[PDB]
RNA sequence: CCGGGCACUCUAACGGGACUGCCCGCGAAAGCGGGAGGAAGGAGGGGACGACGUCUGGUCAGCAUGGCCCUUACGGCCUGGGCGACACACGUGCUACAAUGCCCACUACAAAGCGAUGCCACCCGGCAACGGGGAGCUAAUCGCAAAAAGGUGGGCCCAGUUCGGAUUGGGGUCUGCAACCCGACCCCAUGAAGCCGGAAUCGCUAGUAAUCGCGGAUCAGCCAUGCCGCGGUGAAUACG
C-alpha cells in the first residue's frame, strides 16, 4: 500500500485544483460543505451524460459551476429544458444563485475518469474483465496519450479469491513530477461486491 | 489615500490581480506605492496517512495565505474609474479601506 | 564507515592561545554543548596552575596530555574459540582522544568541590607523573605486554 | 567615508559599518565588550581585522538582530569580513584563504514525523 | 482541598423534595440519581439512597457529613 | 457513526457542553478539524483531489 | 527542578503563574 | 535555640532552621523573621536572646505547629474514614486518594512491589 | 518617537549561479585525485516522492460494499455507573538523585505560529490562581510573549541538603447544568523513593547527538510528561 494520488501530487503543477476561490476562518468551512453538495447532485444526476469534472469558482452570491461532460446534450436537454430544472435544483440547495456553464469533452477517451467508469460499467454488465481492461488501454492509447494503464480491483469475475488486473502501454512515469497524468477512478457495486476501476493517462510532459 | 489589501491563495492571481490595480490608477491618480508584499500566513494540517493506527504514517498539508498592498494616495475619480469596475481573477477577494 | 576513511573534523583554535589541542579539551569537559561554562572552567584552571604553579599553564597541560597518552593497549579478538586480549600500538590520533578524555574523567574523579580546580590540580599531577589520569594510561600498558604472548595475532 | 558588509550565520543578520577612526565598536548600541558581556567566544567577530591589521586603524557601527548572540557572533564576523573587501578588494587574497568571507550554511535540520528530533529515533524493547 | 466556588450546587431534585419532608418533620426513605450534589444541613438526620449506578443504597446523612456529596457515600466499583 | 447517533445536529444541547463536533462527510467524530468540518481522512481525501481550495501538500 | 511546581523553573515547565513566577 | 514542640534548630541560617519544625516552610520562614523583624541570614547560634523571644513567641502563637498538627490532620483522616466517605476507604484500603491510576505507579502509597505468579505467552510487554 | 528617506535588514515574486564548466595529474572511456575562482560543488544541506511483488499484513469501528444475523428488538431515548478498577508483569516516556548544581535578583539575543466574544495591552483588588475595569487588533502596524539555556551579583557548602518533588491534610480559583466516582490551576503545611541503576538493551555520523525554551492542531475545561513543528547553545568518534 505504497504511491500518492497522481493529482494531489502534482496540484502545484500540471494540474489544477476543482474549486478555485478564496474564502476563510468562519465561511471556508461551510462555503466548502456547499461545493460538495454541489457535486453530490450533479453525479447523481448527469451520470449518463458523462460527468468528468465539476469546476466551482466563486466572488460573492454568483457562483460559477462548469459541468465537463461527453454528452453535453444529455445535460442541456430539450432545447435547454433540463438545464432549467437542474439550474434551478441547485438554487434549492444554496440561496446562493448561481450559473451552470457546460463544456463538452473533446474524446472522452482521455479522460481518465470517463475511461475508468467506461470500464466500471462494462465490469457491472458482466464483460471479461481482462478483455474489458486491454480493450480501454487500447481506446486510450489508440486515440493520442503518449502513455496510458488501467487497474481493476479484486473478486475479478466473482471469483471468490480477491485478484487484480493491469494493463498498461507507453510512459507513465507516476515518479515524474510534470507528467500531467490523468488520474481516474470508478466503483462498480456488483452481485458479489465493489470492485474499484482505476484510469491512469498521460499526455505531453513539460 | 485609498489603501487596498489583496488577498489570494494563488501568488499569480494577485500579482496578475493587483499588478492590474497598479497600471490602471496610474493615469488617474498619484503614482502608487507599488503592490508591496507582505508576509505570508501558512496553515498546517499534519494527518495520519491511513485510518485505524500507523501512528506515523502523516503527510503534511498547508495552506498559505498570501497578501498585498498597494495603496493610493492622491484619490481623482478616473481612478476610481479605471478601478471600480475592471477585475477579472476569481480566487482572489479584496477588501479597501480609504 | 563501510566506504571511506572518516576524515577527521578540523578544530578552530583556542579563543586565547590559538591552540587546537586545547580547543579539544575544552570539548571534552563540555557537557550539553554549554561550551561557555567549558571554556570558562579550563580557563579559570588555567589562572589556578598559574598561580599554585609558578609555570606558564598552556606548557603544563601539553606535558599532562603527554604523560597520559597510551603507546600501546589491549584490543579484544576472538581466535580459535576463547577471545585472546592482543596487545598492539595506540594510533597518534587515538593517543590524543584517549589522553585527553582520561584527563577529565579522573578530574571529575578528584574531591575537590570546584570544577575548574579538579582540572587544575589534575592536570599539574598529570605533568608530575602522578594522578588518575596517569593510573589508566600507566595501566592500559600494564594490560598489554602482560597479554604480550598473543602479540603474534598483530592484528 | 564608510564601508558596508552584510553577514547571515545560522539564522543571523549582522549590518556591519566600519569607518577609519580609533576602533571601537557600538553593537546595537552598547560597547562591542557590552553586548556580548561575557562571552569566550567574541573576540572571533574582529578576527577578519586582525587578519589585515585593521581594528586599530577602523571603527565599527553595527546592528544585530536574530538568532542568538552567538549566530550573531559570526554574522558580525562575515560583516566585517566583507566590509573589509569593498574598502580594499585587495584584501580577499588573505582575507579569504582563512574561509571569512564564507556564510557557513549548517542550518537547523527540519523535525520530521515518527522521529522524536530530526533523527533522535524512538526507542524499542522486546523488538 | 477540593472547591466549587461562590454557590454550593444541589439538584432541586431532592432539594426541593428533602424540605417538603421538612414540614412534616422527616419520612422514611428517598432516592436520587443526583449523586452530584452537595449535601446541605436540611439534609441531615434524612436517609437518601443514592445510585451506584446499579443500585439504590441506602446513606443516613448526619452532621459529620455535611458538605460532602452523596456519591461519595455511594461506591461504585466492586473490588477484593 | 450510526445516522442514529448523528443527533449532534440537534442543537439541543439542554446544556451546550454536550455538543460536539463530528464529520460533515462521514461523520467520524474521532479527529475532525474545525476549519474544514471534516475528520483527518476527509481532509485527506479530498486534498488529493484538489476539492480543497487552495490546499497544496506541505514540504519544507 | 523542572518539577517543583512551587520554584521559577517549576511554573516555566507548567506553562503558568503565580506566587513563583509573577507576570512582571 | 529551642522554640516550638521540642524545636531545636542550630548552626544554620533562621529561615532554614525554623524550617526543621513539622509546620514551617520555606515560606512562614521568611514571614516569620519577616514580622519578627530578624535577619534570615543570621546563624540561628549567633541569634540574640531577645529575636529568639520575638520568633519563639510569634511563630509558636500565630500557627498551629508540631504535635498539635500531627493530632489535627490524623484526626481529619479519621472523620472522612469513620463516615462512609469513599476517600476515607481509599485510607483503610490503603491506595492513592487524589484520584490516579492503580494499575500502575502507586509504589509511594502501597509499598514495595508484592510480586506473584502471572501469565507468560500472552504479549504483557 | 517627528518630518523625511528607501539605502540596509527584512517581506514575497522573479531572475542569475554549479556543469567536473576552467587548470595540473592518471585513465581507452566513464571517472578518481589535486588546485583556482566562488556563498556554495562534484548528488552543497533537509523534504515531497517508494518499482514488479511479499506478509491469506491492518482496518467491515471512518466511510464504501457481497454474504450471514437482529427487528418490541443485537434498534432508539434517558439518568447514573463503566472505559479512570488492582496482588502483580512489560513497553514508551516525564522528573530526578545534584556544586559543569539548586535558589533569588538584575540584565541580553529567536523562530515559527495562533487571535470575535477571540488574543488580551494598561490600571485596580488578591501572596496567588484569578476577579473588576478597560485600550488597541479584524492582526508585518494591537495581543498571546516571558524565550529558556545565557551574562552579572548574592545566597547554599556536600548534607538526603536551599538536592529531589511523590504522597497526604487544609484553603481557594476557573471552565462547565454539573468536577464523589473522575478536571486543571493557585497558596500553606507535608516532603516519600531516589546518592546514578543486575542480566540484558535503545538512539544518533554535524548543526547531528546532547541540552534549553517557544508555538500549534484537538479543544468549555483537561489529566500534553504525548504528537506535529520552531529556533537557541553545540560535541565525541569512526582503525576498520
Ligand atoms: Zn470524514
Amino acid at each position: 500500500g505504497n504511491k500518492i494520488h497522481p493529482i494531489g501530487f502534482r496540484l502545484g503543477i500540471t494540474r489544477d485544483w476543482e474549486s478555485r476561490w478564496y474564502a476563510g476562518k468562519k465561511q471556508y468551512r461551510h462555503l466548502l460543505l456547499e461545493d460538495q453538495r454541489i457535486r453530490g447532485l450533479l453525479e447523481k444526476e448527469l451520470y449518463s451524460a458523462g460527468l468528468a469534472r465539476v469546476d466551482i469558482e466563486r466572488a460573492a452570491d454568483n457562483v460559477a459551476v462548469t459541468v465537463h461532460v461527453a454528452k453535453p446534450g444529455v445535460v442541456i436537454g430539450r432545447g435547454g429544458e433540463r438545464i432549467r430544472v437542474l439550474r434551478e435544483e441547485l438554487a434549492k440547495l444554496t440561496g446562493k444563485n448561481v450559473a451552470l456553464n457546460v463544456q463538452e469533452v473533446q474524446n472522452p477517451n482521455l479522460s481518465a475518469p470517463l475511461v475508468a467508469q467506461r470500464v466500471a460499467e462494462q465490469i457491472e454488465r458482466r464483460f471479461a474483465v481482462r478483455r474489458a481492461i486491454k480493450q480501454a488501454v487500447q481506446r486510450v492509447m489508440e486515440s493520442g496519450a503518449k502513455g496510458a494503464k488501467v487497474i481493476v480491483s479484486g473478486r475479478i469475475g466473482g471469483a471468490e479469491q480477491a485478484r487484480t488486473e493491469w494493463a498498461a502501454q507507453g510512459r507513465v512515469p507516476l515518479h515524474t513530477l510534470r507528467a500531467n497524468i490523468d488520474y481516474g477512478f470508478a466503483l462498480a457495486r456488483t452481485t458479489y461486491g465493489v470492485l474499484g476501476v482505476k484510469a491512469y493517462i498521460f499526455l505531453g510532459e513539460v | 489615500k485609498i489603501r487596498i489589501k489583496l488577498r489570494g491563495f494563488d501568488h499569480k492571481t494577485l500579482d496578475a490581480s493587483a499588478q492590474k490595480i497598479v497600471e490602471a490608477a496610474r493615469r488617474s491618480g498619484a503614482q502608487v506605492s507599488g503592490p508591496i508584499p507582505l508576509p505570508t500566513r501558512v496553515r498546517r494540517f499534519t494527518v495520519i496517512r491511513g485510518p485505524f493506527k500507523h501512528k506515523d504514517s502523516r503527510e503534511h498539508f498547508e495552506l498559505r495565505t498570501h497578501n498585498r498592498l498597494v495603496d493610493i494616495i492622491n484619490p481623482n475619480r478616473k481612478t476610481i474609474e479605471q478601478l471600480m469596475t475592471l477585475d477579472l481573477p476569481t480566487g482572489v477577494e479584496i477588501e479597501i479601506k480609504t | 564507515a563501510r566506504r571511506r576513511r572518516a576524515e577527521v573534523r578540523q578544530l578552530q583554535p583556542d579563543l586565547v592561545y590559538g591552540d587546537v589541542l586545547v580547543t579539544a579539551f575544552i570539548n571534552k569537559i563540555m557537557r550539553d554543548g554549554k561550551k561557555n561554562l567549558a571554556a570558562r572552567i579550563f580557563y579559570d584552571a588555567c589562572k589556578i596552575i598559574q598561580e599554585k604553579t609558578g609555570q606558564e599553564p598552556l606548557k603544563v597541560f601539553k606535558q599532562a596530555v603527554e604523560n597520559v597518552k597510551p603507546r600501546m593497549e589491549v584490543r579484544s579478538r576472538r581466535v580459535g574459540g576463547a577471545n585472546y586480549q592482543v596487545p598492539m600500538e595506540v594510533s597518534p590520533r587515538r593517543q590524543q582522544s584517549l589522553a585527553l578524555r582520561w584527563l577529565v574523567q579522573a578530574a571529575n574523579q578528584r574531591p575537590e568541590r570546584r570544577a575548574a580546580v579538579r582540572i587544575a590540580h589534575e592536570l599539574m599531577d598529570a605533568a608530575e607523573g602522578k594522578g588518575g589520569a596517569v593510573k589508566k594510561k600507566e595501566d592500559v600498558e600494564r594490560m598489554a605486554e602482560a597479554n604480550r604472548a598473543y602479540a603474534h595475532y598483530r592484528w | 567615508e564608510q564601508y558596508y558588509g552584510t553577514g547571515r550565520r545560522k539564522e543571523a543578520v549582522a549590518r556591519v559599518f566600519l569607518r577609519p577612526g580609533n576602533g571601537k565598536v557600538t553593537v546595537n548600541g552598547q560597547d562591542f565588550n557590552e553586548y556580548f558581556q561575557g562571552l569566550v567566544r567574541a573576540v572571533a567577530a574582529l578576527e577578519p581585522l586582525r587578519a589585515v591589521d585593521a581594528l586599530g586603524r577602523f571603527d565599527a557601527y553595527i546592528t544585530v538582530r536574530g538568532g542568538g548572540k552567538s549566530g550573531q557572533i559570526d554574522a558580525i564576523k562575515l560583516g566585517i569580513a566583507r566590509a573589509l573587501v569593498q574598502y580594499n578588494p585587495d584584501y580577499r587574497a588573505k582575507l579569504k584563504p582563512l574561509g571569512f568571507l564564507t556564510r557557513d550554511a549548517r542550518v537547523v535540520e527540519r523535525k520530521k514525523y515518527g522521529k522524536h528530533k530530526a533523527r533522535r529515533a524512538p526507542q524499542y524493547s522486546k523488538r | 482541598p477540593r472547591s466549587l466556588k461562590k454557590g454550593v450546587f444541589v439538584d432541586d431534585h431532592l432539594l426541593e423534595k428533602v424540605l417538603e419532608l421538612n414540614a412534616k418533620g422527616e419520612k422514611r426513605l428517598i432516592k436520587t440519581w443526583s449523586r452530584r450534589s452537595t449535601i446541605v444541613p436540611e439534609m441531615v438526620g434524612h436517609t437518601i439512597a443514592v445510585y451506584n449506578g446499579k443500585q439504590h443504597v441506602p446513606v443516613y446523612i448526619t452532621e459529620n457529613m455535611v458538605g460532602h456529596k452523596l456519591g461519595e457515600f455511594a461506591p461504585t466499583r466492586t473490588y477484593r | 457513526a450510526r445516522k442514529a447517533l448523528i443527533e449532534k445536529a440537534k442543537r439541543t444541547p439542554k446544556f451546550k457542553v454536550r455538543a460536539y463536533t463530528r464529520c460533515v462527510r462521514c461523520g467520524r467524530a474521532r479527529s475532525v478539524y474545525r476549519f474544514f468540518g471534516l475528520c483527518r481522512i476527509c481532509l485527506r481525501e479530498l486534498a488529493h483531489k484538489g476539492q480543497l481550495p487552495g490546499v497544496r501538500k506541505a514540504s519544507w | 527542578g523542572k518539577g517543583d511546581r512551587r520554584t521559577r523553573r517549576g511554573k516555566i515547565w507548567r506553562g503558568t503563574y503565580g506566587k513563583y513566577r509573577p507576570r512582571k | 535555640a529551642r522554640i516550638a514542640g521540642v524545636e531545636i534548630p542550630r548552626n544554620k541560617r533562621v529561615d532554614v532552621a525554623l524550617t526543621y519544625i513539622y509546620g514551617i516552610g520555606k515560606a512562614r520562614a521568611k514571614e516569620a523573621l519577616e514580622k519578627t523583624g530578624i535577619n534570615p541570614a543570621t546563624r540561628v547560634k549567633d541569634l540574640t536572646e531577645a529575636e529568639v523571644v520575638r520568633l519563639r513567641e510569634y511563630v509558636e502563637n500565630t500557627w498551629k505547629l508540631e504535635g498539635e498538627l500531627r493530632a489535627e490532620v490524623a484526626a481529619n483522616i479519621k472523620r472522612l474514614m469513620d463516615i462512609g466517605c469513599y476517600r476515607g476507604l481509599r485510607h483503610r484500603r490503603g491506595l492513592p486518594v487524589r484520584g490516579q491510576r492503580t494499575r500502575t505507579n502507586a509504589r509511594t502509597r502501597k509499598g514495595p512491589r508484592k510480586t506473584v505468579a502471572g501469565k507468560k505467552k500472552a504479549p504483557r510487554k
